[PDB]
């Protein structure tokens, strides 16, 4: 009677819920089939699916899950691949042309012929679902199709259902890596219909999942589906406290009410682990108090910005396996008074404790083994403007002589719209610069 | 879906398309009678890309083949799987070229254009939905170059919407092949900007270069030669018709590779490409691999690279390889060679990935590149023209069938702009 | 085959001893190739185009040969390979504490 | 058990369905063959009665299980108990040519 | 059950009739003997509707073959299928035409025209409800024009409430065959509009130009010719004779093609046709019938087919097609080509659906259309026809039989108004 829905637009979102939904898939113990092993499951978890599943009737299950992308290439590979029965058959809406990183098209010309199947999907989705909690959205913005359609989505999403909670795991480009040169345009124009309609958002730059697989994992050349389990896995460690019971459950309305200090800055950046695999793990440490150090280590963090450059405003840490509750008042009094890590002078009390019982499941043939319990870390730093600061940069130096402009403006957009988000992007890094003033 | 069309001219074309015919058909592994013999499953799911499908479970490919003498049509079908084309597929004359513009653009190539016109349109409404064009003709040749460009501006006006690519042999004057290229040549390049979206210029100068230099064959022929751009278009779509991680149609090259609406020149290359006595003993690593691609001999075209800088750039990697690899490379080549970039871009290499390889390798790269270095070429064209028209030698046949020096004198105006443009970023900062 | 025959260590000599055949420059008489028939169509100009000797293809085999590598196979699949997840179920607690085959 | 005169003609509403879902342009066994190679894993060319339950099942064909052994063991020539769907497809374009 | 008999007379009607029995006794499958050895029970249950019943279980045709020169039949019954018509129908007789057509109207067929009909009139009443009559003459020639056009006048005055067709080959401007054509091809026109309610045109040079384009067989006889109007022949009585999912009989043809008494002109064109070289290089979809179904050469009629607006058209199909499919596509070509179509009167298309596809292919196309385009056709043939006349060139022939000035002058000006009619409902809008 607590349930969620998700929503994935773009090949990045969809490569990431592969992984996603698989692993949801095993730790409740669902076969790809659809049907539950039995196994003489009497109601083992018993109401234990509907935070992410519902009932198809007699026998198998459904996942709440809506497909989005307009090139078909990834569409076909998930239908005829190792889940073909477990997505519902037409609620993956198949595209036709790609966007091919234009954001102008992937929001006025093209966008307009299937946002229409989006929200009727939605519909019928969360209609049937009784208490739809909020929204979850994976999108990419260093291309066209990511934002092209989710920020479309989203901003009619707003006014057909209004208050309702939304949370973002959108996908930065990196500060050194990437993939297209005119991503830059894509995120600066994304981020503009995203800073006004999201309220709580994750950046998950690359470049910090790769240092992050390099150092521990001891995987020299990582891929795709490897970097987006970490994705995944903290995902499921977000969203574990929602469905199983704990000393004390911290509902996912209980975290923009939690880490927002203002309705404009409303940007999060987080972290996982620890991260160990099965070779060297059951020799090493992983006492409590070494998670909660690890957690705050600066090279660690999902994204290359250094919080040791900002104060903190909010961090809530919630714990998952066995962690008895005392270890978790001592690691949070050793982390306060280590100068390294400092807060700003707004906020006396900024950390939110959540325990819950079950422990992380790990998938097979994975990099990740299987330990006893892990922290997983949200966290709102001033350091953050350090991000908005460099992508400001180079979309000035290619803006001078409306470098590729054309190719955005013939296409519908007007050319008056990129003032205004260059406008509203310099706001934004403004608005984080007096937050930090000493009173 | 998103099926491309395939548009053909000239003998210079002819040689091409046949050939180029010929690397698809294994892969799909459709055989010379049109019969399936494939053995991997993942290579039918998008088998409608390049080619139909008809009663008898035949497979025919989507071609136009067409130029204005018998004798070259001829051959392609006597050769190898000349039994895949549809006979309506074929148009031709019956005077021949000579080496004339007028002759194919205004005059013999006019009356037979209509019927050359009419067949792709009748084709471009079958296929489910039209993706781009790709068009094989040659500009320093008698018939493509008039009679072919016509058909590019002719195929553009109804369809606004989407785009084109063209491959051709600009010619190079150490390896002279006619006394007239430089007219029919630099005549052909001023329509082509206003037209043609993408056009990656192949030298042949480069084949003998890099046959000799890194092939290092005995005596290669016309049949090698054909054969390794041959793989170039071969993987230039690779994207549309396999999975991949980070799927790019031809139009995300587009985007991301011509920062502005005119400068549309790019020069292609490919690798690897080893000796038949060297196969066995190269590793086969990202790292090794990628030093070739920017190479300076490596690149397919006459133009040296190193004398100018780059603008944009994307190479689609073909088979399972480590994109962290492809993401470290391409930092580590930005930075060791930054003063042959442009400062302004940020960010300027793209990369893609995808599933399947060219069979018998595991690595594969196709390098598409913009770089200013191909303003000499037009510079080594240009300069010809000026000094040889100024004594109005081989005039007479020109203006004899439509053609006015009225119209030559804003011809070399486009040429000087596009070199004098070109160069202002090379030198521009911010 | 520099101004020789090979056989012979002529400069740049390593390389021709391994060539595949080439049957075109040792036959240059045989010609035939004469497949294309007066099929009457492709095409009537009503006169078929005449039919004009081609002479042998000239080999090929530019690009690297087959290094024995079929491959033919999609990353995605091999990512999640439903084979390794099943392993982790219907199965374990194997240690031998007595003797017994199985699949 | 039952065989009569009544198993061929649920290949005719077997067939006339085919048409049905092929799409233009296409031979019955273009559409077929790929059926037997989609729900199937083992790729060596058999799957057991359940498994061409299953490719039936995706026509939309309404049958018994007793029915359904019916056409496999009337396909199932050898009566080895497995399916090989070259014969099967190939078959099928025979009859609607 | 509405068995129509089938009229032919003339020494060129001969010839098509000796052919149109040839395919559509193989359609039923009786042979040369009349014994059946047919394949299904569905080719013997409306056998009633051509062959009648006789001893030994054999059929013979209602064919009743008239001609005024014995050359004719002793040809017809010298080739493959001259056992099926019977000793006692064949009427002819010693004298010749000499194509004159004073002589074959008023004085030879005078004293010739009681015995045709004496035995039409004997057919007629065999059948137990005559659906209607069907008639192949040639305009041009002189026996058909006469004895043909005097038939339609008599047999319309004793049975007014059957239906006639008409099958007629008007003498083209390009192939000429004759000196004396438009003399007794304009008396045709006259005497043929006030009595048949139906005609479709048949030029020779639609057949001669389906040929040379689009089958390429390098030299047709005569024989190919009379094979395509015989398949057309069969398309229009296709559903009278089989089962089907919207029966189309003769009538409804007529009810969906003529709105108004006069305006009873067709053309006709017949699909598909590749040749035998491009057979296997093709593809038989319902979108691929469609499109060549409305291309003007597929037609067998000289007008061409874009110089007006349609006023009716009709189709109808053969062999197992998707309903859904024959429905979307006949809206879609009326929409994209509205200036082709009159915009006063929607829904201007009619179809029918059959489900026994002729031997040898398995989809196919007969068309039967009104178009305001055939008054080309006359327009030319009048323009020649008042070119002799002011001369009053070979006059004295027609004089000859009694015949007089006033015939001649009335032919011009009814002539005339069937021309001005065709313009008056062409330009005329809401
Ligand atoms: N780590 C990771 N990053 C991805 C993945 N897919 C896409 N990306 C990121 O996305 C950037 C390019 O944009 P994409 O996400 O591929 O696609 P898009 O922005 O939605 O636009 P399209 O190309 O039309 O799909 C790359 O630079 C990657 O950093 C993925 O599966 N894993
Ligand atoms: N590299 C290379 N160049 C070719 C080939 N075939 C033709 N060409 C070039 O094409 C030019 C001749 O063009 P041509 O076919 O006569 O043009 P056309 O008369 O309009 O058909 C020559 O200068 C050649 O350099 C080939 O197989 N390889
Ligand atoms: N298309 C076609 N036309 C024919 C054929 N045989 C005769 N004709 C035409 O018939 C005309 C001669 O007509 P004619 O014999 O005088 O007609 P008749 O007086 O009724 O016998 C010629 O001009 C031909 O055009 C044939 O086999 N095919
Ligand atoms: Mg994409």
């Amino acid at each position: 009677m607590r349930e969620v829905i998700s929503i994935h637009v773009g090949q990045g979102g969809i490569q990431v819920g592969n992984a996603c939904w698989e692993l949801f898939c095993l730790e409740h113990g669902i076969q790809p089939d659809g049907q539950m092993p039995s196994d003489k499951t009497i109601g083992g978890g018993d109401d234990a699916f509907n935070t992410f599943f519902s009932e198809t009737g007699a026998g198998k299950h459904v996942p709440r899950a809506v497909f989005l992308d307009l090139e078909p290439t990834v569409i076909d590979e998930v239908r005829t691949g190792t889940y073909r029965q477990l997505f519902h058959p037409e609620q993956l809406i198949s595209g036709k042309e790609d966007a091919a990183n234009n954001f102008a098209r992937g929001h006025y010309t093209i966008g307009k012929e299937i946002v229409d199947l989006c929200l009727d999907r939605i519909r019928k989705l969360a209609d049937n679902c009784t208490g739809l909690q909020g929204f979850l959205v994976f999108n990419s913005v260093g291309g066209g199709t990511g934002s092209g359609l989710g920020s479309l989505l989203l901003e009619r999403l707003s006014v057909d259902y209004g208050k309702k909670s939304k949370l973002g795991f959108t996908i930065y480009p990196s500060p050194q890596v990437s993939t297209a040169v005119v991503e830059p345009y894509n995120s600066i124009l994304s981020t503009h219909s995203l800073l006004e309609h999201t309220d709580v958002a994750v950046m998950l730059d690359n470049e910090a999942i790769y240092d992050i697989c390099r150092r521990n994992l001891d995987i020299e050349r990582p891929t795709y589906t490897n970097l987006n389990r970490l994705i995944a896995q903290v995902i499921s460690s977000l969203t574990a406290s929602l469905r199983f019971d704990g000393a004390l459950n911290v509902d996912i309305t209980e975290f923009q009410t939690n880490l927002v200090p203002y309705p404009r800055i409303h940007f999060m950046l987080s972290s996982y682990a620890p991260i160990i695999s099965a070779e060297k793990a059951y020799h090493e440490q992983l006492s409590v108090a070494e998670i909660t150090n690890s957690a705050f280590e600066p090279a660690n963090m999902m994204a290359k910005c250094d919080p040791r450059h900002g104060k903190y405003m909010a961090c809530s840490m919630m714990y998952r396996g066995d962690v008895v509750p005392k270890d978790v008042n001592a690691s949070i009094a050793t982390i306060k008074t280590k100068r390294t890590i400092q807060f700003v002078d707004w906020c006396p009390t900024g950390f939110k404790v959540g325990i819950n019982y079950q422990p992380p499941t790990v998938v097979p043939g994975g990099d990740l083994a299987k330990v006893m319990r892990a922290v997983c870390m949200i966290s709102n730093s001033t350091a953050i403007a350090e991000v908005f600061s460099r992508l400001d940069h180079k979309f000035d130096l290619m803006y001078a002589k409306r470098a590729f402009v054309h190719w955005y403006v013939g296409e519908g957009m007007e050319e008056g719209e990129f003032s205004e988000a260059r406008e509203d992007l310099a706001a934004l890094e403004k608005d984080y610069e007096e937050v930090g003033i000493e009173t | 879906m998103r099926e491309i069309v395939h548009i053909q001219g000239g003998q210079c074309g002819n040689q091409i398309g046949a050939k180029f015919w010929e690397v698809i058909s294994d892969e799909h592994g459709i055989d010379p009678t049109g019969t399936y013999h494939g053995d991997s499953d993942l290579q039918l799911e998008r088998i409608n890309v390049y080619y139909n499908e008809a009663t008898g479970g035949r497979y025919v490919p989507r071609a136009i083949l067409m130029d204005l003498e018998p004798g070259t049509m001829d051959s392609v079908r006597a050769g190898p799987f000349g039994q895949l084309f549809r006979p309506d597929n074929f148009v031709f004359g019956q005077t021949g070229a000579g080496n004339n513009w007028a002759k194919g653009h205004y005059t013999e190539g006019a009356e037979l254009i209509d019927s050359v016109l009419d067949v792709v349109r009748k084709e471009a409404e079958g296929c489910d939905c039209l993706q781009g064009f790709q068009i094989t003709h040659s500009l320093g040749g008698g018939t493509g170059s008039g009679m072919g460009t016509l058909l590019i501006s002719k195929v553009r006006e109804e369809y606004p919407d989407r785009i084109m690519e063209t491959f051709s042999v600009v010619p190079s004057p150490k390896v002279s092949d006619t006394v007239v290229e430089p007219y029919n040549a630099t005549l052909s390049v001023h329509q082509l900007v206003e037209n043609a979206d993408e056009c990656m210029v192949i030298d042949n100068e480069a084949l003998y270069d890099i046959c000799f230099r890194t092939l290092k064959l005995t005596t290669p022929t016309y049949g090698d030669l054909n054969h390794l751009v041959s793989a170039a278009m071969s993987g230039v779509t690779c994207c549309l018709r396999f999975p991949g991680q980070l799927n790019s149609d031809l139009r995300k090259l587009a985007v991301n590779l011509i920062p502005f609406p005119r400068l549309h020149f790019f020069m292609i290359g490919f690798a690897p490409l080893t000796s038949r006595g060297s196969q066995q003993y190269r590793a086969l690593t990202v790292p090794e691999l990628t030093q070739q691609m920017f190479d300076a001999k490596n690149m397919m075209c006459a133009a040296d690279p190193r004398h100018g800088r780059y603008l944009t750039a994307s190479a689609l990697f073909r088979g399972r390889m480590s994109t962290k690899e492809v993401d470290e490379q391409m930092l580590n080549v930005q930075n060791k060679n930054s003063s042959y970039f442009v400062e302004w871009i940020p960010n300027n290499i793209k990369s893609s990935i995808c599933d399947i390889p060219p069979k018998g390798l595991k690595m594969a790269v196709t390098f598409v590149g913009n770089s200013t270095a191909i303003q000499e070429m037009f510079k080594r064209v240009a300069e010809q023209f000026t000094a040889m028209f100024r004594r109005k030698a081989f005039l007479h046949w020109y203006t004899g069938e439509g053609m006015d020096e009225m119209e030559f004198t804003e011809a070399e105006s486009n040429m000087n702009d596009l070199v004098s443009e070109y160069q202002q970023y090379q030198d521009a900062t911010a | 085959c520099d101004k020789y025959t090979s056989t012979a260590l002529m400069g740049n000599w390593y390389e021709e001893r391994l060539a595949p055949n080439q049957p075109f420059r040792e036959n240059l008489q045989t010609k035939t190739v004469r497949e294309e028939e007066a099929a009457i169509s492709f095409a009537s100009d009503l006169i078929p185009l005449s039919r004009v000797n081609r002479n042998l293809p000239w080999d090929t085999k530019g690009v690297i040969a087959d290094d024995g590598f079929k491959e033919f196979r999609s990353v995605n699949r091999t990512s999640y390979d439903p084979i390794n997840l099943n392993n982790y179920y219907n199965l374990g607690d194997c240690r031998q504490l007595y003797k017994h085959y199985t699949a | 058990y039952v065989s009569p005169e009544r198993l061929n003609d649920l290949e005719l509403i077997l067939y006339e369905k085919i048409r049905q879902k092929t799409l233009p342009g296409e031979d019955e066994g273009r559409t077929v063959y790929r059926a037997f190679k989609y729900f199937d894993i083992a790729e060596k060319g058999v799957i057991d009665i359940s498994q061409f339950k299953a490719a039936l099942e995706k026509f939309g064909c309404v049958f018994d299980d007793k029915e359904i052994h019916a056409l496999f063991s009337k396909f199932d020539v050898n009566r080895s108990g497995k399916i090989c769907y070259d014969e099967f497809c190939g078959n099928f374009a025979r009859l609607g040519s």
